[PDB]
């Protein structure tokens, strides 16, 4: 079977099932906590209809054990187990929640094929399921080149394919500043690239509600205070000016700035209904504040002497405040946890850095901080040949600490930064080598082999390619 | 200007445009007057691109007679001259090819401003290629190329004033050309003997095509290498290998040592010929691997009675020897991969090595002095490998390179005509072609045409990127050279 993810458990039968068309439904359980009032599961039942088609099984009946959730956002705690029975007549989809049986209706439809005479078919078989880790993402990079609206409601549906829940939004950076916002109207008039390239609120609202039918995540990016020169354009004395004519990161000294950030990360707060919201904090440089004689002062008041680390981790957990207030958590970079900063209880921390990273890894779970991988996992940096395997080969859970350090370990990301990628490259570069990370961070540990890696892969890359997918083949063939 | 030019002298005095009046008409003196299938054509596609004191005209006089029915050659001159000012806005070209890249030339130079005014600026040029070979290749054996990828393909071979499309057009793992003298290659040997085919309607459609933009056909169908596909359909053409005493499944090369197989290239090569009218045809000869005959006891045999002995390069030769005779009968000139001279096989004076390998077994530069001082001519193509992708703008390794950075006498030289950047299918379709194809073959395009002194980094990107963005509006899919945007960001 071309199944992408691999399931959890997976009991084949070679007894053969048909479908039709204008005959097969699939409707809600008698005794479900959702019906036909669940706007969510209404527009699935629809859209794997066609996905779907586009001795006889009849039926497909999605029964949801617990409370839905169905009108509700998915955040980090949301469980996307489910458990499928194919068999005649009646199909079984049963699931605690909601986001189970879009996860569950995904491998229901990568199980039909058609025969070799078209006929729609199914072997029979038994699935328990679920995700390895629950924090599963992919980033894009929409300042270093803008991307129109179209092409991330696409990579949405890919991740739905591949089975993905985050969608790591990097808006905001050095290069331009496409998020419109509402208090603050002058960082997008004055920062983006043009006028046209902008996001304004709609185009916000639409995609995360595209994504929650999806049981996509919308985790939001305004790194600070580093990869800011846009946010410098429409708003004044918000940069710290270099002197010895640019300017550098934001500057931590001034009381405008802090005021400036509550009445932004309040917008935040309610643009984004995700609990977490990423602060950045990377690749901070120290160059331009070290030459700046009204900052050196700012030293002196507060006795960090020489070290601006310690300016740096002041001003972050200056900010990781104002996201507490608003009852928000946070994800940051690995260099805030790195610069000796203090996080709040449920702070989580991405690494990134390819130089001992495992050791990152040890470190961040020691303190008891949750964490997330996306070192080996920058796929905006390409290769020749089939690069898919050295993301496929990658094993999170190898780092020293006790099996209580373990569990801390959430998940992880593939990233696509921009310098080099916009709508004319994004979909092929992206996919399917992002797939292999896919299926890393759902299926089990031990589903490694290679030939059946490269065979399931092949098929289920046709399958996107079909579904709109432009995804890029892995070697020599062909589709239909 | 995309490729930049070898005599283009700017100004800043500026002419408004009428993108509705604007007609592109012939001078009575001309060779070439209405009816000039190339220019006819030609004039409503580029009105297309523009608009789909003052200039109303554009007039257009080619020198050189030859019809525009005939298909350009290796000899073909590509001269023009673009001359506007307040006088005359004349494009006097050579040839009827030369009035092509002018016409692109023009386009180009058509800009408008902020107001959204069509303008033209003050401009005397002086333009030729530097070489008349700039190919590009495309791999449809990998994977297959529907033939709308094709054409589109050529649109912008056309932007970027290359000549050559290098059609490989069968490999190992399909052959989806589909052939009438054996009607078995295409039906066992593609991937899907209907979806994943080349038609005679589809092959007579991509050389008319780009005839009309003074595009070569260069077919390659390889040779005796890279020929798994041919296997099913004419049995007993490759040679089984062996493991020792039987036989052991595993198929490789041509069999070079059976009767049957030199009256099948005869017959096969001479569709070839026919179908394709360009004077050359690539037969390829490389990556041909010796394992599979030596293995072989029948062909063991037969080199006992030609008297060869342990050496398979002569073995390799006698089959390319025919080969080329029998291509040579038919009036047929040949370009040929490295391996074919770096093996001493017996060649003919007028046989064209094209260098693809970058060490072994010399470096790329020093086997262009070989073969030239040899007295072949010589393609480049070691260093323009656009299949193979890395990080970063890697386009600027591609425009540095220099292709007579060399030891030899000017004549000695002169034997280089060119080169061709290769886009091998290996992990390349339908799905990433143009993305990863453009704008990286411009850089290659441009060391093609441009002068040897063409060559700052600096003035390459800024109207690299330009160029990059106008191919976006034309609904070209090319890719960023780095961070910025277009006004007009692709969408489609
Ligand atoms: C064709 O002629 C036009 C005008 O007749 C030329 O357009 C000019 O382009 C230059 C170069 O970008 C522009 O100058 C720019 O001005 C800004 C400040 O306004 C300066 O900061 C930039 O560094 C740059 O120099 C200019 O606005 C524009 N028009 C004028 C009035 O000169 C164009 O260059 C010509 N085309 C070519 C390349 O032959
Ligand atoms: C197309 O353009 C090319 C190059 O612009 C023309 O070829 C070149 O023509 C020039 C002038 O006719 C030749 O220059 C001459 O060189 C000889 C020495 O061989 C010298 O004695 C003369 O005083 C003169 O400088 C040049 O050799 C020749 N070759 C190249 C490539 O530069 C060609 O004529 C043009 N085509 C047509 C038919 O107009
Ligand atoms: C549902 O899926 C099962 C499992 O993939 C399929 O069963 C497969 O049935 C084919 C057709 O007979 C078997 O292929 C056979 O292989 C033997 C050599 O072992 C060969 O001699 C026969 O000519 C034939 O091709 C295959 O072994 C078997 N399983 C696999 C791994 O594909 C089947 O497609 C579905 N259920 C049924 C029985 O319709
Ligand atoms: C192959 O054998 C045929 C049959 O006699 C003959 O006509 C032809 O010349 C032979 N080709 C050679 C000499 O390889």
């Amino acid at each position: 079977p071309a199944l992408w993810p691999l399931p959890l458990s997976v009991k084949m039968t070679p007894n053969l099932l048909h479908l039709a068309p204008e005959n097969f439904y699939i409707s809600h359980s008698p005794n479900s906590t959702a019906g036909p009032s669940c706007t969510l599961l209404e527009e699935a039942f629809r859209r794997y209809h066609g996905y779907i088609f586009g001795t006889q099984v009849q039926q497909l009946l999605v029964s949801i054990t617990l409370q839905s959730e169905c009108d509700a956002f998915p955040n980090i705690s949301s469980d996307e187990s489910y458990t499928l029975l194919v068999k005649e007549p009646v199909a079984v989809l049963k699931a605690n929640r909601v986001w189970g049986a879009l996860r569950g209706l995904e491998t229901f439809s990568q199980l039909v094929y058609q025969d070799s005479y078209g006929t729609f078919t199914i072997n029979e078989s038994t699935i328990i399921d679920s995700p390895r880790f629950s924090h599963r993402g992919i980033l894009i990079d929409t300042s270093r080149h803008y991307l129109p609206v179209k092409i991330i409601l696409k990579t949405l549906d890919a991740m739905a394919f591949n089975k993905f829940n985050v969608l790591h939004w990097h808006i905001v950076d050095d290069q331009s500043f496409p998020y419109q916002s509402i208090t603050f109207p002058e960082l997008s008039n004055k920062g983006s690239y043009s006028l046209s390239h902008v996001y304004t609120p709609n185009d916000v609202r639409m995609v995360i509600e595209y994504a929650r039918l999806r049981g996509i995540r919308v985790l939001p990016e305004f790194d600070t205070p580093g990869h800011t020169l846009s946010w410098g354009k429409g708003q004044k004395d918000l940069l710290t000016p270099c002197y010895s004519d640019s300017f550098g990161p934001i500057n931590p000294t001034l009381n405008t700035t802090y005021s400036f950030l509550t009445t932004f990360f309040k917008e935040i707060s309610e643009v984004f209904p995700d609990q977490f919201i990423h602060l950045g904090g990377d690749e901070v440089e120290f160059k331009c504040w070290e030459s700046n004689p009204k900052i050196q002062d700012f030293m002196r008041q507060k006795g960090f002497g020489t070290d601006f680390k310690k300016l740096e981790s002041f001003y972050i957990q200056k900010v990781l405040d104002i996201i507490a207030t608003i009852n928000k958590g946070s994800i940051v970079w690995q260099e805030v946890f790195d610069d000796k900063a203090k996080l709040a209880p449920g702070t989580i921390v991405e690494v990134w850095k390819d130089s001992a990273y495992p050791e990152e890894l040890s470190r961040v779970t020691a303190s008891g901080f949750p964490v997330i991988l996306s070192a080996p996992w920058y796929l905006d940096l390409i290769s020749y040949g089939q690069d898919w395997r050295k993301y496929y080969k990658v094993e999170p859970l190898d780092f020293g600490g006790t099996q209580k350090q373990k569990q801390l370990f959430i998940g992880g990301e593939a990233c696509l930064w921009g310098e080099y990628v916009d709508a004319t490259n994004l979909t092929p570069r992206l996919w399917p080598r992002a797939s292999a990370v896919g299926e890393r961070l759902w299926s089990s540990k031990d589903v490694r082999d290679m030939d059946d890696a490269y065979d399931r892969l092949t098929r289920h890359r046709c399958r996107m390619v079909e579904r709109g997918i432009a995804a890029q083949p892995l070697y020599a063939g062909y589709c239909n | 200007l995309w490729p930049w030019p070898q005599n283009f002298q700017t100004s800043d005095q500026r002419y408004v445009l009428y993108p509705n009046n604007f007609q592109f008409q012939y001078d009575v003196s001309s060779a070439a007057q209405p009816g000039c299938s190339v220019l006819d054509e030609a004039f409503q596609r580029y009105r297309d691109l523009l608009f789909g004191t003052l200039e109303k005209n554009v007039l257009v006089v080619s020198v050189v007679t030859p019809g525009c029915n005939q298909l350009p050659t290796l000899e073909s001159v590509e001269n023009y001259t673009l001359t506007i000012n307040d006088d005359q806005c004349l494009l006097l070209s050579e040839t009827v090819w030369g009035a092509l890249r002018g016409l692109e030339t023009f386009s180009q130079l058509v800009w408008k401003s902020a107001e959204g005014t069509f303008f033209i600026n003050k401009t005397e040029i002086e333009d030729f290629p530097r070489f008349p070979h700039r190919g590009l290749l495309l791999d449809t054996s990998r994977h297959y190329l529907p033939l709308s990828s094709i054409l589109d393909t050529l649109d912008v071979m056309a932007y970027n004033k290359l000549n050559v499309f290098h059609w490989h057009l069968v490999d190992d793992p399909s052959f989806p050309y589909e052939s009438f003298t054996f009607p078995e290659l295409m039906r066992k040997g593609s991937y899907n003997p209907v979806t994943h085919i080349y038609t005679a309607q589809d092959v007579k459609e991509v050389i008319e095509y780009a005839r009309l933009r003074g595009i070569r056909v260069l077919a390659e169908f390889d040779t005796p290498g890279h020929t798994l596909s041919w296997g099913p359909g004419i049995p007993g053409l490759l040679t089984p290998c062996y493991s020792g005493s039987e036989p052991s499944g595993t198929f490789g090369p041509v069999n070079p040592s059976l009767n049957n197989t030199y009256e099948f290239m005869s017959t096969f090569f001479l569709e070839v010929s026919s179908v394709f009218p360009d004077f050359y045809l690539h037969l390829g000869g490389d990556e041909v691997d010796f394992t599979c005959w030596k293995s072989n006891p029948e062909i063991q045999d037969f080199m006992r009675k030609k008297g060869f002995g342990e050496d398979f390069k002569q073995l390799e030769s006698f089959y390319i020897q025919t080969l080329l005779d029998i291509v040579s009968s038919y009036g047929k000139g040949y370009v040929v991969w490295q391996e074919v001279f770096d093996n001493k096989v017996k060649i003919q004076p007028d046989t064209i090595i094209q260098v693809w390998r970058e060490d072994i077994p010399v470096n790329y530069m020093k086997e262009l002095e070989l073969v030239t001082k040899a007295g072949f001519r010589a393609l480049l193509s070691a260093p323009w490998y656009l299949n193979r992708i890395s990080y970063g703008p890697d386009w600027k390794d591609f425009y540095v390179v220099e292709p007579l950075a060399f030891e030899g006498t000017p004549e000695q030289k002169a034997l280089v005509i060119g080169g061709e950047a290769c886009m091998w299918g290996e992990y390349v379709d339908n799905t990433n072609l143009v993305p990863r194809l453009w704008p990286r073959a411009g850089a290659v395009a441009e060391r093609l045409w441009s002068n040897k002194l063409t060559s700052d980094l600096t003035f390459a990107y800024e109207r690299l990127s330009h160029f990059r963005c106008e191919l976006l509006r034309r609904g070209v899919q090319a890719q960023p050279l780095n961070v910025g945007f277009c006004e007009q960001e692709f969408e489609q």
